[PDB]
RNA sequence: AAACACAAA
RNA sequence: AAACCAUAGUUAUGACGAUUGCUCUUUCCCGUGCUGGAUCGAGUAACCCAAUGGAGCUUACUAUUCUUGGUCCAUGGAUU
RNA sequence: AGUCUCCCACCAAUUCGUAUGCGGAAAACGUAAUGAGAUUUAAAAAAAUUGUUUAAAUCAACUCAUUAAGGAGGAUGCCC
């Protein structure tokens, strides 16, 4: 077994996994070098520092704390012009913390979304916003499915 | 933070003091007759211990005991007769003068030292060493002609 | 140092405190009261014991600090007055416009 | 911007110890150089025994000794450093730098040989002015 | 002001009975070090680690400074000090700080490995931090260890009075300077003169000189000891004479009544000081006013 | 592993130009991890009206230092338009003339009499001050001050980095963080005096005066008088420089 | 030396 | 088997000489003054140093061991 | 300098489809208005960094909690 499981999780060996696959090596590198496998000298030189990247971070993310209130505020909790958009809000932050890692971390424990019943709250607030009488043919009609028009001002 | 160092390349010339032999004057010839050979009696711990001898005898006690903190002989092989001397960048000047003021060795005599290039880095002071073992054979195949 | 001779450091702090919370201008003044207030419960809360609630109740004022005292050593006295009920017993003080209200 | 400055004087000075060795023997000029001769050899090659240096008003326990401006720090290295040892005492010698002046401005006792070198030295200087 | 704080005295092990001649030998050196000009002087002791320390207070010191150099200060003008430098090089278990420490003025240490070196930069509450210029150096100096030791305290010394002894050891002594000024940034540099007899002592000039030929200039020469002397003899003093720097047994009235300066006034037996009263509440408060 | 670190050293020889690198400089890891990186109401009331207390005691003292600031420079005002110079005729001059500036000036024949006695009984029992004084111990009488409590004592300001700070006596109202607050008395000045603690010297002196008359010589140091601990042990202290006492040896 | 690491200290 | 690429680029960034300017002090003149002018002198700092490039944050510096601007219910002296 | 964070392929979208005080591609990023707080607190005391390492009369400094972009009408205050 190359692998195995321990206390934390699963440990991989490099020291077997190379030694069960030796032959394996051996045939790669006379399959990539004929003439130069006999020799041992420098091949592979280093790689040029325009290529050369460097390492981030093992963690997911950090949410700002002002997305993270409002996500709580939300999810803790005719129209109005600004009520559309209040609603229209609710539900882009109740989708985001369902979504998200990093708002999920920051989230307070013992809190899901079946608790918080998002479901219920995406539909009613889909309703209103249903309810909000907005006219759909007077935006325009696109051709393609990705945001592409004609923006040309003639005489102006 | 880095330690200043400063390389010393030397070359131990033979002058032909021999009055009673006529000489061919040209490039090649006085080139051979000055790089022939250096003697079985050379190593490391004996040119060392010479230029010791030879900085306590001229500068002193404090000048000997200043310029003996970082004096080795990192790399010598008495076929082509190069060394490198390391020391500080502050005592060069003192290595280059107590190389200049070298006498003889206390078996060999007749020699002379000649310090040729001097670098504060290893790579630069073996690039500038093939560079002149370079040089040197392009005299010699044209005097071979 | 000796926990036998901090005891007895402890209570002549304490006693200290207690004195500098009374003489004339804590009684006077109601920033020194406060201050010696703050500073003799700041003192009590590292040494974890519990102060006696017949006390704590009926001491101090809970605006200024001055202690609750009406009319050896003349004095000033404390509170405004002291009523009966009338709808609820208070009692008002001298240094600051507010009252305490008990009920029976 | 800056003068150039021929040399430096030195106030030198002899601290020998146990007062009947002390008595006993009396040093001279001669003494006092051949003691500078052997210092600057122990304490250095012929680095320090090429410095230059002169003699003037040479007394009891006291000298005084100009030194080059490029060569005082080997000076002050070198007298600093060096104890006699078997030369002319039975007691051996230390040497303390007094003072140090390169104005020639200092005056212990109202003599007039500083004020005759003084005065050779300003026939100098006028003279250095115009050549 | 001129400070030496490294003047040795001729003991090493208790076991040792100091002579009548190493006494007199060491009064005329303290009158040859006052009769040119010095101000303070703290004279040393050193004791190796393995040993054995004795169970006793008022057996540690066998410096006595009211017996004979009581004799001697009434009639010189200046002050002495105790210093003890401890030779630890193996971390044994022998570490009885806490009696040597309060009884003796200044602590030091003389590293000889690389874990005693490390264990008196971290742990170890010495004041200053000497080398044996003798021997070879233990290891190559770090310079992020120095820099830390000397932001949280413990400065190097430098011992010139050691070149004077012989011929050989002069160039030891040199290399072992110069690394340890390369290391220490030229910042916590104390100087001292380990004379053992009157006649190896030098005026202020040429240990100026001296160390400007080593590499360090002369004005920081000035300021490290005329401030930095001053500073390690006061961080000494009061660690072991006041608390940890929070209460001063000493009142400093004028000028010359100080914690360092003033030595024969304040109490040792005890901590002290019975002054007459001489401060009332029906004083005027402001000093300009307040006449007698 | 020794044929299996042999194959990894002919494989590294061929990427890297010296193959026992790693080996010796321990970067070759023998293990890869693989894990996703993983009765209260009344305590309320009383810490609510503590909180209370605090803020207005706060206020309170604020205002009467600017107070006592407005009514010192006035009555001295006054006093040299009226050209009176001792205090005993200036204090009965504005009481007869000026009833409520008279209301807001301090007393100093008030403030000392019976605080400096009960200050002086406090320490005399805290040190233990006896008719004899062979029962005296150093460390722990220096530890108990540094315990002490210095609310309503006598301390005299003997150095400092201003050369005028200096001579100031004055009994404590009040022990702040960064400034010390006493009163002074003058010929006219009852002023009441803030001074820095960072760089300046103070002082005490208990008097004793059974038999003889002498009296302990203590002091402490403001600079250093910030990180100490309060009326409770057992905080860990930190070796700040022991830098910034220069003025302590220069003058 | 520098520069690197969910090391090691 | 190379992708090899820096208006410093891989333990390098040296050696002294000369000029102006900056801070104080001992001098003389017009107009008080004027980043007004000229002699006698001292000092040009410290943290500290690149190894692929850029941005943000924090932490070390400037006491005869160069400087500059402002603020202060900080104190000290004087007038109203 | 530092055992701090991030960019250095894209994705009409299981790809933080995040119109959320402003600027910014992002950032343990800069700053603005108000209220409060001190192991008795949301959290400092008995991830990095720093010798001291926020405050605890007032000021100054740190932390947290609210303020979505543009156009139109009325009221108030200032030159007028
Ligand atoms: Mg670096
Ligand atoms: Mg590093
Ligand atoms: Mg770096
Ligand atoms: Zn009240």
């Amino acid at each position: 077994t190359p692998s195995d499981l321990s206390e934390s999780g699963s440990k991989l060996n490099v020291d077997q996994f190379i030694s069960s696959r030796q032959f394996e090596v051996k045939q790669l590198q006379l399959a990539m070098h004929n003439s130069k496998a006999a020799s041992s000298t420098r091949i592979f030189q280093a790689l040029p520092r325009k290529l050369r990247r460097r390492t981030a971070s093992h963690n997911v993310r950090r949410i700002p704390k002002r997305m993270r209130n409002r996500a709580l505020r939300e999810m803790r909790k005719g129209l109005n012009a600004k009520q559309l958009y209040k609603a229209r809000m609710s539900i882009k932050l109740l989708r985001l913390a369902s979504k998200s890692t990093s708002m999920k971390l920051s989230m307070p424990p013992e809190v899901t979304s079946s608790n918080c019943h998002v479901r219920q709250k995406i539909k009613t607030l889909k309703r209103m916003i249903k309810e909000s009488s907005t006219a759909n043919p007077n935006i325009k009609l696109l051709n393609n499915r990705m945001g592409s028009y004609d923006c040309t001002g003639v005489n102006e | 933070v880095r330690l200043k160092s400063r390389y010393i390349l030397f070359e131990i010339i033979f002058p032909p003091t021999d009055t009673n032999v006529e000489e061919s004057v040209s490039k090649a010839d006085i080139l051979l007759s000055h790089h022939r050979a250096s003697p079985a009696d050379v190593s490391i711990k004996s040119i060392l211990q010479e230029i010791r001898r030879s900085l306590s005898l001229n500068l002193g006690d404090y000048g000997s005991a200043k310029c003996n903190s970082l004096l080795q002989l990192k790399y010598f092989s008495n076929k082509t007769s190069t060394g490198i001397i390391r020391c500080h960048r502050e005592d060069c000047d003192l290595v280059i003068m107590a190389l200049m003021l070298m006498s003889k060795i206390g078996d060999v005599d007749g020699l002379i030292v000649n310090p040729v290039k001097v670098s504060g880095t290893i790579k630069k002071i073996e690039q500038f060493a093939m560079r002149r073992n370079s040089k040197i054979l392009n005299i010699i195949k044209c005097s071979q002609s | 140092m000796n926990k036998d001779q901090a005891e007895k450091y402890q209570e002549r702090s304490l006693r200290q405190k207690y004195n500098l919370l009374h003489v004339l201008p804590t009684l006077n003044s109601r920033a020194l009261s406060g201050l010696y207030y703050k500073n003799f419960h700041n003192s009590v809360k590292r040494y974890q014991i519990m102060l006696p609630e017949q006390l704590k109740s009926g001491k101090f004022c809970s605006h200024c600090g001055c202690v609750y005292v009406p009319n050896g050593d003349s004095d000033e006295l404390g509170g405004e007055s002291m009523e009966g009920p009338k709808k609820c017993i208070q009692v008002n003080c001298l240094n600051c416009e507010k009252s305490k209200l008990f009920e029976w | 911007k800056k003068t150039f400055r021929e040399w430096q004087y030195f106030k030198l000075s002899i601290t020998s110890f146990d007062q009947d060795v002390d008595d006993a023997h009396a040093i001279d000029q001669m003494t006092w150089r051949q003691w500078l001769n052997n210092a600057l050899k122990r304490s250095y090659g012929i680095f320090g025994e090429g410095v230059e240096y002169s003699f003037l008003h040479v007394d009891d326990k006291l000298a005084y000794i100009r030194v080059n401006h490029a060569d005082k720090d080997t000076f002050s290295s070198s007298i600093s450093t060096y104890i006699s040892t078997d030369e002319l005492v039975g007691s051996p010698l230390t040497v303390s730098i007094l003072q140090e002046s390169s104005s020639l401005r200092l005056l212990e006792v109202t003599d007039d040989d500083r004020l005759w070198l003084k005065k050779v030295m300003e026939e100098e200087e006028q003279d250095c002015k115009c050549i | 002001m001129l400070v030496d704080l490294n003047v040795p005295w001729p003991q090493n092990s208790y076991a040792d009975k100091v002579t009548s001649q190493a006494v007199n030998n060491l009064i005329k050196t303290l009158s040859t070090l006052h009769m040119l000009g010095y101000t303070h002087i703290a004279i040393n002791f050193t004791v190796n680690h393995s040993e054995k320390f004795p169970n006793d207070v008022k057996l540690l010191n066998p410096i006595d400074i009211k017996r004979r150099f009581g004799e001697l200060m009434d009639r010189t003008g200046l002050k002495l000090y105790s210093r003890i430098t401890l030779i630890i090089d193996d971390p044994s278990k022998g570490q009885s700080l806490s009696k040597i420490s309060q009884a003796f003025d200044i602590v030091a240490a003389l590293p000889i490995s690389e874990k005693g070196l490390t264990l008196s930069t971290t742990n170890l509450d010495i004041d200053l931090l000497t080398f044996q210029y003798g021997s070879r150096l233990p290891t190559f100096l770090k310079h992020k260890s120095i820099c830390s030791c000397v932001n949280r305290g413990v400065k190097l010394e430098i011992v010139y009075g050691y070149a004077l002894r012989d011929v050989q050891a002069r160039r030891q002594f040199v290399s072992n300077v110069r690394s340890v000024i390369r290391s220490s940034r030229s910042r916590g540099i104390v100087i001292g003169s380990g004379a053992m007899s009157p006649l190896e002592c030098r005026n202020i000039l040429g240990v100026t000189s001296l160390i400007k030929n080593l590499g360090l200039p002369s004005d920081r020469c000035s300021k490290a000891m005329g401030d930095l002397a001053s500073l390690v003899l006061l961080n000494g003093r009061l660690r072991n004479k006041s608390h940890k720097q929070t209460i001063v047994t000493g009142g400093g009235s004028g000028n010359g009544d100080d914690v360092v300066n003033d030595v024969q006034g304040i109490d040792d037996v005890q901590t002290i000081k019975v002054v007459k009263r001489s401060m009332d509440a029906e004083q005027l408060g402001h000093a300009s006013k307040r006449h007698k | 592993d020794r044929t299996q670190t042999f194959i990894k050293d002919c494989l590294f020889t061929k990427c890297l130009e010296d193959p026992e690198k790693p080996f010796n400089e321990n970067r070759f890891q023998d293990t890869l991890l693989l894990l996703p990186t993983d009765e209260s109401a009344d305590k309320q009331l009383e810490k609510r009206d503590y909180q209370r207390i605090n803020k207005n005691s706060k206020i309170a003292l604020r205002e009467y230092i600017n107070n006592c600031k407005k009514n010192t420079k006035k009555c001295l005002k006054l006093a040299y338009e009226n050209k009176i110079t001792d205090k005993e005729d200036l204090l009965h001059y504005i009481e007869e003339k000026h009833p409520t500036i008279y209301e807001s000036l301090p007393q100093y024949v008030d403030f000392v009499p019976m605080y400096k006695e009960l200050w002086i009984n406090y320490i005399k029992e805290l040190l233990n001050i006896t008719k004899n004084l062979k029962t005296f111990n150093g460390s722990l009488a220096l530890l108990k001050l540094s315990m002490a409590d210095y609310n309503g004592a006598l301390l005299r300001v003997t150095k400092s980095k201003n050369k005028t700070l200096i001579g100031l006596q004055g009994i404590v109202i009040w022990d702040s963080q960064k400034f010390f607050i006493m009163i002074v008395k003058g010929n006219i000045i009852d002023e009441i005096k803030c001074i820095p603690k960072k760089g300046t010297v103070f002082q005490f002196e208990i008097p004793i005066s059974d038999d003889d008359d002498s009296a302990l010589r203590y002091s402490i140091l403001g600079d250093r008088f910030k990180y100490r601990s309060v009326d409770r042990a057992g905080r860990k202290f930190k070796s700040r420089r022991c830098d910034d006492m220069l003025y302590y040896i220069q003058n």
